[PDB]
């Protein structure tokens, strides 16, 4: 049986994971070492 | 008593599926319309198999694909209840009956049934609505829990 | 779209949406599911020039809500618009299930014959009879007379094998059929004594299964009355057969309680 | 059976009591300070405490179930 | 025929026997004409339209005399003549107005999915446009969040008429929620933030506080009662069966 | 009217008759080893 | 062929119903 | 074809913010919790 209307052609929880999203995203740590030396 | 009437209903669902389709590449079937309700009419009191519910899917697939009251004139539609229909039209009836019942802010009771209409005939690969299914099934549930 | 015409109380409009009432369903039976206030006020609305025209719509919506019954109320008040609308495809089960309802009604009051009975409405009958006489001579009258056994009348129970379609055994297999599917003695009976009669009602007076019959229904006086007939005609080549009918059926006591009035 | 048998001693118990507080029979001491003695147990079922002591089991058997 | 269709329909409306009187000359329209399928009879829709206008003029003219039962007449007839079931001809300058009157009628009377079934009839005339919708779209989507005061000064500027007969069962609704929201476990809030904050600038808030709920004053403050339930813990009548959720379901 | 009463009950009967007899059959086969 | 196989339908209807009300309860004791 | 959803579900978003602060916060000002919520209506973030 078909009723075509497909264009051609875990994963719940876990996308957000490594994007950008903690201050050692991809630069290592670098964005905060600018005002992180004060202490 | 030859019920060669409900094996000729599936041969007018098959038909109507095109025919549908004709409706489709031309404007509304609201002679469709009242021909399938007479279908359905002699349907239920001489015979009820597996022709009612392929007539009250193409009845729901009308019905939503126009922007009408269209819905609790279903809800109000008593037919509810067409018997086993082979594994693939009550899966889809399925599909329309939960999407008519989101269409009204459903409450989690349509997600059930969605998901028993998705898991029940998933066999074909790409059978043509699995996707649309699948994409409404999950808006109800990151909705509500 | 969805018509709540009749919100107004103008009696005008009231008859006036007779025609939209009629329109309406044809397709949208489902639409119309609601209508218990506007239907039952306009049907017990007292100036009305659609009084017993309305109702056929009542029953028509009422079809399709699964009321079988205040369908069938509405269809005996719907009148003589019903009446002549006794051709149609929706209308054959309505009227099938008005006459199931009625032969219900029929093995209710023959529970109990006196007292209690319910009046049957006149255009009930009246339908019942007038699909009856939709089945009047067109030959193979069977459910003619069959109808009539579940409607325990006796009347059309007569008439229908009075009628003309034919006399070759009818009258044979009806006998047949009533002690082959006979649910109790107290309709048997009742049957058959309206069937010996018209026995010997014909022109041939009945020789064999009226004794048979006889004994079935416990009559001696009868069956020595037959007999003395049969002395009057002065031969017992008709009493021949009864003679040993009696011995392959008839009980002992039977023939002990006759045999007194037969030498009387 | 056994709600049975507690109805039955308990519909005895009130003739008893009935015969005696209304009725011909001696007032004896022997069950007068038994009586409220048993009366002295009848356990406070419905407290804060006990909801620890039914909830945390009830649901390990329907585990178990 | 063709009488009057804007006789006094213009410059005010306090000719209540004019309304009536068109709407007993309205028998000429309807059933003098076929109205129901509106298959056939191509020339008929533009005075069908008229008349879809003279409808709403009337019912407007009932709602500010303040009618419900004829607002409902209001949605009863004319929606399924510019949506007829034979559409012929562009509907008119009005009709998403009306839409907007319709929408914010099924809003007032706290019927969500009543407000949800006919936001789909336009597919894309009013989900960008239309401030005749932008307002209800607002004025729905707002009420399920937890602000509930910018709505008045959204109201402030109207694309109708007045949009009042439907505020006043908005404030009534703010009146009732503010309360159920409030009537719960809480901390004495000070007068003048449950007196002038929500509404009403210290008319009669003194008293209304007593009219709705009570929680007498002491030293300027409306203290909330605890209202706790402890928990019962008898559970035998509604969890018998559920204690039997072994022998009643399986049979052994 | 015969045909548009007396002889739909057949079907409304007959329906009943084949599928009630199948859980017989099941019944008594179920009874049968 | 008319009527008769109505009533020749519903008679073995009652006694198809009569087998089934006894495999239940000879069911129930040839189990014990 | 489905347009409504978005319209009833910005609702739920903010739901699942505030299931966040009933985790998360334990004592957050009503002005000083919506600079996390981005609708900015501190004068509304009271009864958010």
């Amino acid at each position: 049986m078909s009723e075509k209307k497909q264009p051609v052609d875990e994963d719940n929880w876990d996308d957000d994971n490594v994007e950008d999203d903690f201050s050692n995203q991809l630069r290592a740590e670098l964005e905060k070492h600018g005002y992180k030396m004060e202490t | 008593s030859t019920q060669n009437r409900r094996a000729l209903d599936l041969v007018a669902a098959k038909c109507y599926y095109y025919h549908a389709r004709v409706y489709e590449f031309l404007d509304k079937l609201d002679v469709v319309r009242s021909f399938l309700h007479a279908r359905l009419r002699t349907a239920t009191l001489r015979h009820d198999a597996d022709g009612q519910a392929t007539l009250l899917n193409l009845l729901l697939r009308n019905y939503l694909h126009y922007s009408l009251y269209d819905q609790a004139e279903k809800l109000v539609s008593k037919s509810v209840f067409p018997e086993q229909a082979n594994n693939n039209e009550w899966a889809r009836y399925l599909y329309y009956t939960g999407r008519i019942k989101a269409i009204q802010l459903e409450y989690s009771e349509a997600r059930r049934t969605m998901t028993n209409a998705l898991r029940k005939a998933p066999q074909h690969t790409a059978v043509g609505f699995k996707q649309t299914v699948h994409k409404l099934l999950i808006v109800v549930e990151l909705l509500l829990g | 779209g969805i018509i709540s015409l009749l919100d107004e109380d103008e009696p005008q409009l009231k008859e006036f949406a007779l025609h939209k009432l009629n329109a309406v369903v044809n397709d949208f039976w489902a639409e119309i599911s609601e209508s218990v206030d506007k239907i039952e006020v306009l049907y017990e609305d007292e100036g009305f020039r659609s009084r017993q025209f309305a109702a056929l719509v009542a029953s028509k919506v009422f079809y399709h809500l699964g009321a079988f019954e205040e369908s069938l109320n509405y269809a005996l008040g719907a009148g003589d618009l019903f009446n002549v609308n006794d051709n149609s495809e929706y209308v054959e089960t309505i009227i099938a299930k008005c006459i199931d309802h009625y032969t219900k009604q029929c093995v209710e009051n023959a529970d109990l014959p006196e007292g209690e009975k319910k009046p049957i409405d006149q255009r009930l009958e009246g339908i019942v009879n007038k699909m009856f006489q939709r089945c009047l001579d067109d030959h193979k009258y069977k459910q003619a007379i069959g109808i009539a056994l579940e409607t325990r009348r006796l009347d059309v129970f007569e008439k229908t094998i009075l009628e003309s379609n034919d006399v070759p055994g009818m009258l044979a297999y009806s006998l047949k059929l009533c002690m082959s599917l006979m649910q109790n003695k107290q309709f048997r009976n009742k049957v058959l004594r309206v069937l010996v009669k018209i026995y010997m009602n014909l022109e041939k007076p009945d020789f064999i299964n009226v004794c048979q019959c006889l004994i079935f229904l416990d009559d001696p006086q009868a069956v020595s009355d037959i007999l003395e007939k049969l002395v009057k005609e002065d031969n017992l080549l008709m009493a021949y057969q009864i003679c040993f009918d009696l011995y392959e059926s008839a009980s002992q006591q039977f023939l002990s309680s006759v045999i007194q009035n037969l030498r009387t | 059976h056994g709600l049975k048998g507690l109805n039955s001693k308990l519909l005895d118990i009130r003739s008893y009591l009935e015969k005696v507080a209304t009725g011909k029979l001696p007032i004896n001491h022997q069950i007068i300070y038994q009586l409220q003695d048993v009366f002295n147990l009848l356990p406070d079922v419905s407290l804060q405490e006990f909801v620890k002591a039914f909830y945390l089991k009830t649901n390990d058997q329907m585990v178990v179930v | 025929m063709y009488e009057q269709l804007k006789g006094e329909w213009n410059r005010k409306s306090p000719n209540l026997s004019k309304c009536g009187e068109e709407l007993g000359r309205l028998k000429l329209v309807l059933l003098e004409l076929n109205f129901l399928p509106t298959t056939g009879t191509k020339l008929t829709k533009q005075q069908l339209i008229l008349a879809r206008d003279i409808l709403e003029i009337g019912a407007q003219w009932s709602i500010l005399r303040k009618d419900i039962p004829s607002f409902e007449r209001y949605m009863a007839q004319l929606k399924c003549y510019y949506f007829d079931y034979k559409e012929q001809l562009p509907e008119s300058a009005y009709m998403h107005q009306l839409l907007g009157l319709n929408l914010l009628f099924l809003l007032s009377q706290n019927r969500v999915a009543e407000f949800h079934t006919e936001l789909e009839r336009l597919p894309a005339k009013d989900i960008q446009t239309n401030v005749y919708i932008k307002h209800p779209v607002s004025l729905e989507q707002y009420l399920m969040e937890g602000s509930y005061n910018k709505v008045f000064l959204a109201k402030g500027n109207i694309p109708a008429e007045s949009y009042t007969f439907f505020i006043d069962i908005l404030l009534d609704t703010i009146r009732d929620e503010i309360a159920g929201c409030i009537e719960k476990a809480y901390e004495k809030i000070l007068f003048t933030e449950a007196t002038r904050i929500l509404f009403f600038n210290t008319p009669k808030k003194m008293t209304d506080y007593a009219k709705k709920r009570g929680w007498v004053l002491g030293p300027n403050n409306y203290y909330s009662f605890a209202s706790q339930q402890q928990k019962p813990e008898d559970t035998t009548i509604p969890s018998t069966e559920l204690a039997k959720q072994v022998i009643e379901y399986a049979r052994q | 009217g015969l045909r548009q009463y007396y002889l739909s009950k057949i079907e409304e009967l007959q329906l009943i008759v084949n599928d009630k007899s199948q859980n017989l059959r099941r019944l008594q086969a179920q009874r049968n080893e | 062929d008319l009527y008769s196989r109505y009533k020749k339908l519903q008679q073995e209807l009652e006694f198809l119903e009569v087998q089934e009300e006894y495999i239940k309860d000879e069911q129930k004791n040839l189990k014990k | 074809g489905t347009y409504t959803l978005i319209i009833r579900l910005r609702h739920n978003v903010i739901k699942t913010g505030v299931r966040m602060i009933s985790l998360s916060y334990s004592r957050i000002s009503l002005a000083d919790i919506a600079q996390k919520l981005q609708l900015d209506s501190p004068e509304d973030a009271e009864f958010i």
